[PDB]
């Protein structure tokens, strides 16, 4: 019943792990998987970087896989406009 | 004779004709709506004009008489339409040639004749090529019910149901006349013979002046979706070459008969060994990209040498009919912004990330798909035209798989995926497919949830 | 003697006019055309911008010739590197 | 008359334009060779006579040698690059 639900609530079959997660703390993991949806696997920055983000012109590498990096670096950031909205500009493996 | 001319359009077909238009030592001219001022194709030419001014931006497309007022200001011999917009347009074919430019098109007699369904489905007849079964005008039921006596079952009822049999007939032609009265209000109800899952099989035309007229072979475009046209194949790879054949002639016989003058298209509906002229498009189509690649024939060129009077073997260059060569395979994909996980929904927004992937076998006719367009919602959808080519078709497909992978379009929404799905698929790689194939196979609309990692860290290192 | 030497020093023959001005107002002459050199034709453009440069989201079209026109929006300002530098970002023609 | 004077054990820059006038997708073939295949049973490329020849094809090596400088190789910054595209161009594009 409640993996069924839960696969509808998340679009994928959920493991074992996953159902029993949802058991325990129902709000929590699906709130986790709106995190994991709106920013991904954030596991994998350092913590600094995790909790403080970056600083203008820093670089960083992120290991996704072996042998897969984002390589990151930070150049600017622009001031808001009127929406209260901000562009930042970064180079992301060369782009 | 021809120094300069002016593209009554924009986007993709608008740079594909400067570059045919440069290649001829030709100076161009673009015209621009004021919504479409970041465009590409408005940059591409060599002098651009804007139009339309306070209008709505397809509107101004359409302004006949003020392209022609920078037409004129430009110094411009000749108007390329394109496709799509004012291409098909009399009044516009006539009011250019009535100001002393040259349109590259058909003669007026060609646009009048084929623009109109019912003069075109009788100028069919008169040159000798099957069309559709028609109730040769709107019919009383004693009569449509002859009419499926003749030609049989199944059948088409059109204001249109379906009906696969005389008690269905009865049926259909009744609650026709019930959805009639009060839909647009009118009934006088007309019935075609009913074609079940057609390939439907077009035919790449030139003429010129001087009477000549070949054929560019075929192009299968089966591959549609609510038919709409989603990818295009040449040669039809799934018919024998003698049936293949025998569609191209039929084509050349409708055109000899009418004389027709510069390049266009023969639309057929094809079913187990008969076809069925549906129309003529006379112009350029946005598939002709593939013809180009398996005939060597550049054709857009061929359409502007034509309209400056030339001669297709004489001076153009052009081999007999039977010489035309036939190249291997291609395939085109129009890689748009309709996101298939909202319903085909055109997607809009400004574009982060575009970069043009390249190598053998590929060829592409680039739209406004760059880094930092905004994408509005006033125009179509399509990003790029992606063609590939190979001898054996196997590996036309090939290539298309990896090109489509090899795609980062990052900022809006695009149907790579249902591409993707469409060439994994048994029916299409073995040349099979027909209109309804698409609509028939659900798998095709299982999409993998893309993970975007680098996209979705720059979102959090940017919230952070 | 003069035009042969002025062709040396700025690089291309010179009309008349050019030589004449040269005579009149030799430094003057040379300057203007280090100026050209370094920033054009900035005789296009219109005054409060010729002397204001640009605003933060401004756009502005700057005809050159009978149907040729560089529309250009001007969308961040960086702030200064370390060697007193600034990035700015420019769209240019949808660049 | 002709002569001899070397040969390449390789593939070459320039194999796209021949790739382009037979239609034999060179690197392909390479790669299939190398796991033991046969040119015409399974690559299924025809006899020596049957093989195309396709019209013409050119290459250019686009490089950042200043012609106005002795061919010295420019470096610095790229700011600005577009690939250019439609009926008879190929791009092998490099960085």
């Amino acid at each position: 019943t409640v993996k069924a639900d839960l696969e509808q609530k998340i679009g994928y079959e959920p493991g074992d792990h996953e159902v029993i997660s949802y058991i325990m703390y129902p709000q929590v993991f699906l709130d986790y998987q709106k995190m994991q949806r709106e920013f991904g696997a954030v596991t994998l920055l350092d913590t600094p970087t995790f909790l403080h983000g970056m600083r203008l012109n820093e670089k960083i590498e992120v290991q996704i896989e072996k042998g897969k990096t984002l390589s990151i670096r930070l150049d600017e950031i622009g001031e808001p406009d009127l929406a209260g909205n901000r562009v930042l500009f970064f180079n992301l493996n060369g782009q | 004779h021809m120094k300069k001319l002016l593209v009554a359009n924009r986007g993709e077909i608008a740079v594909r004709v400067f570059r045919a238009c440069n290649e001829l030592g030709l100076s161009t001219v673009a015209v621009y709506a004021r919504e479409d001022e970041y465009s590409v194709h408005r940059f591409k030419a060599d002098e651009s004009y804007l139009i339309g001014q306070g209008k709505k931006p397809i509107d101004a497309y359409l302004d006949i008489d003020d392209i022609i007022r920078v037409a004129l200001e430009s110094g411009a011999d000749a108007i390329h339409p394109g496709y799509g917009l004012l291409s098909e347009n009399l009044e516009f074919a006539t009011k250019v040639r009535a100001a002393g430019l040259v349109f590259v098109g058909p003669e007026l007699h060609h646009l009048d004749i084929f623009g109109d369904k019912i003069k075109a489905k009788a100028a069919a007849d008169e040159a000798k090529v099957p069309g559709i079964p028609g109730t040769n005008g709107a019919v009383d039921i004693d009569g449509a019910l002859e009419f499926a006596k003749t030609y049989g079952y199944p059948v088409m009822i059109k204001a249109m149901r379906v009906a696969r049999n005389d008690a269905e007939m009865h049926d259909g032609y009744a609650r026709a006349k019930s959805e009639a009265i009060g839909a647009f209000g009118s009934g006088e109800i007309y019935v075609e013979k009913y074609i079940e899952n057609p390939k439907h099989i077009e035919v790449q035309i030139l003429g010129d002046r001087h009477g000549n007229i070949i054929h560019l072979h075929e192009r299968d475009c089966s591959v549609q979706r609510r038919n709409q046209k989603v990818i295009e194949i040449a040669p039809a790879v799934g018919l024998s070459p003698d049936f293949r054949n025998e569609i191209c002639e039929a084509a050349v016989k409708l055109c000899k008969n009418v004389g027709y003058v510069n390049a266009g298209t023969v639309e057929f509906l094809v079913k187990d060994d008969k076809f069925y002229f549906i129309e003529v498009n006379p112009r350029v189509q946005v598939e002709h990209t593939i013809t180009e690649l398996i005939t060597g024939v550049d054709i857009v060129q061929a359409q502007i040498l034509i309209a400056q009077g030339k001669d297709l073997h004489r001076e153009i260059g052009l081999p007999a009919q039977s010489e035309i060569p036939l190249l291997g395979s291609a395939i085109q994909c129009r890689i748009t912004t309709e996101d298939p996980q909202n319903g085909f929904l055109p997607d809009t927004g400004k574009i982060d990330t575009y970069r043009s992937p390249g190598g053998f076998g590929i060829r592409l006719d680039v739209g406004n798909a760059y880094a930092g367009y905004e994408v509005t919602p006033y125009f179509d959808s399509l990003l790029v035209k992606v063609c590939t080519f190979a001898n054996e078709f196997s590996d036309s497909v090939r290539k298309m798989d990896r090109v489509l992978h090899e795609f980062r379009i990052r900022g809006v929404k695009t149907n790579i995926p249902f591409l993707i799905n469409v060439i994994a698929n048994e029916n299409f790689t073995s040349g099979q497919a027909t209109t309804t194939f698409i609509d028939n196979t659900p798998s095709l609309f299982n999409f993998p949830r893309l993970r975007d990692r680098g996209t979705k860290t720059l979102h959090y290192l940017s919230m952070i």
